[PDB]
């Protein structure tokens, strides 16, 4: 199918730059207009940019006018955001999308998230979460695994490496404090934990940091 | 300058009903070409926006004909006829018939579904965390409907409000529930001072709060 899959997102200091990229395959890319439209954390949709078949001519939301320039290599297939003096307001999921002229946002990239601020990145302490004595349930035990203290954003949580995925609640991460938290629950019946093992695998790509934590019995 | 308007924030509807949502300009969208560039977009949980709607009218190729928009001028409306639990998201209008293009602010698309009562588990912090100094106490809130719970903590009977963070799923399409966790972070030093923790959660399927609790000195 259309495909885009965009790079460069991460962490930036504020006033600093950083050149996002899009690359797109199976369709004539340099036949369409292309965008960049940004989710904010709190999940507003904003147009950023656009650039035409060509190139020659190009479009920006006001707030980013003269700060950001959209630019494409057709005959590689990629489309470029260099981003300046980059401000919290910044800090959104970034996708590119085609444009099909008047006809819409026809295909979108999965977005790359970029964050802009002054803390460090921090990888997370993944902390288990297992019932007390004897009232763990005793058929269907809820599990989870605590995710704290990371930044940047995204941390990717699976359990048992995906295999275990029904019963799972993977909860957003709250900010405070330039720290980001989650936390991942699963239930699984009495027969298969603890005599079967139950890990949690968290990913934090921005420390390259990968952890799997067992949860097991409390001591008791 | 040009607003997007949506109402609702928020549409519970069932399966096999029609839901409409509407999108209200505060300038006419018709272009200089006499034409309206008012499209309908949705995002479904964890994933892109998706394009349903171009010209006011037209579904994009792929799109269910059970999704349709009408409208002019300044309103715009985009009617699901028979609704199914994959229609569950956030629904966007957007607008380029006149620059600066503009998204409106999103309607969650909600499904409605038989009140469930949580499912709630209490956990006590690690020993690993207690051992780097921190303390944080957990309860899970599972698999409930509708989305609007009040989660009280009480420490020793003192019902306390600082320290304690609520996070929602999206709706699960599998079971049209929520959850939520309710975390409440203590210093190790604040935590070891006191025995009794309790979360208490009111949900409307039940007169009585459903409570967890647990004494730091058990298990
Ligand atoms: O560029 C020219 O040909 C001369 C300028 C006037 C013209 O004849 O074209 C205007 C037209 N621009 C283009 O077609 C260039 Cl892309 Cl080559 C126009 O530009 P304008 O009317 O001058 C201003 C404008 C800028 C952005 C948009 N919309 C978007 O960028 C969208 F958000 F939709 F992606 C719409 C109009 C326009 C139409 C559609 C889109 N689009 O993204 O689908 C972009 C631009």
């Amino acid at each position: 199918e259309v495909m885009l899959v965009e790079s460069g997102g991460g962490l930036v200091k504020p006033g600093g730059s950083l050149k996002l990229s899009c690359a797109a395959s199976e369709f004539t890319f340099s036949t369409y207009i292309m965008s960049w439209v940004r989710q904010t954390p709190e999940k507003r949709l904003e147009w950023v940019a656009t650039i035409s078949s060509s190139g020659t001519y190009t479009y920006y939301r006001d707030s980013v006018k003269g700060r950001f320039t959209v630019s494409r290599d057709n005959a590689n297939n990629i489309l470029y955001l260099q981003m300046s003096s980059l401000r919290s307001e910044d800090t959104a999921l970034y996708y590119c999308a085609r444009r099909d002229y008047y006809d819409g946002f026809t295909y979108w990239g999965q977005g790359t998230l970029v964050t802009v601020s002054a803390a460090k990145t921090t990888p997370p302490s993944v902390y288990p979460l297992a019932p007390g004595s004897a009232a763990q349930t005793n058929s269907m035990v809820t599990l989870g695994c605590l995710v704290k203290g990371y930044f940047p954003e995204p941390v990717t949580v699976t359990w048992n490496s995906g295999s275990l995925s029904s019963g799972v609640h993977t909860f957003p991460a709250v900010l405070q404090s330039d720290l980001y938290t989650l936390s991942s629950s699963v239930t699984v019946p009495s027969s298969t934990w603890p005599s079967e093992t139950v890990t949690c695998n968290v990913a934090h790509p921005a420390s390259s940091t990968k952890v799997d934590k067992k949860i097991v019995p409390r001591d008791c | 300058d040009l607003l997007m308007a949506q109402t609702p924030l928020s549409l519970p509807v069932s399966l096999g009903d029609q839901a409409s949502i509407s999108c209200r300009s505060s300038q006419s969208l018709v272009h200089s070409s006499g034409n309206t560039y008012l499209e309908w977009y949705l995002q479904k949980p964890g994933q892109s926006p998706k394009l349903l709607i171009y010209k006011i009218s037209n579904r994009f190729s792929g799109v269910p004909d059970r999704f349709s928009g009408s409208g002019s001028g300044t309103d715009f409306t985009l009617k699901i006829s028979r609704v199914e639990a994959e229609d569950l998201g956030v629904y966007y209008c957007f607008q380029t018939s006149h620059v600066p293009p503009t998204f409106g602010g999103g309607t969650k698309l909600e499904i409605k579904r038989a009140d469930a009562a949580p499912t709630v588990s209490i956990f006590p912090p690690s020993s690993e965390q207690l051992t780097s100094g921190g303390a944080s106490v957990v309860c899970f809130l599972n698999n409930f409907y509708p989305k609007d719970i009040n989660v009280k903590w009480k420490i020793d009977g003192s019902e306390r409000q600082n320290g304690v963070l609520n996070s929602w799923t999206d709706q699960d399409s599998k079971d049209s529930t929520y959850s939520m966790s309710s975390t409440l972070t203590l210093t190790k030093d604040e935590y070891e001072r006191h025995n009794s923790y309790t979360c208490e959660a009111t949900h409307k399927t039940s007169t009585s709060p459903i409570v967890k609790s647990f004494n730091r000195n058990e298990c």
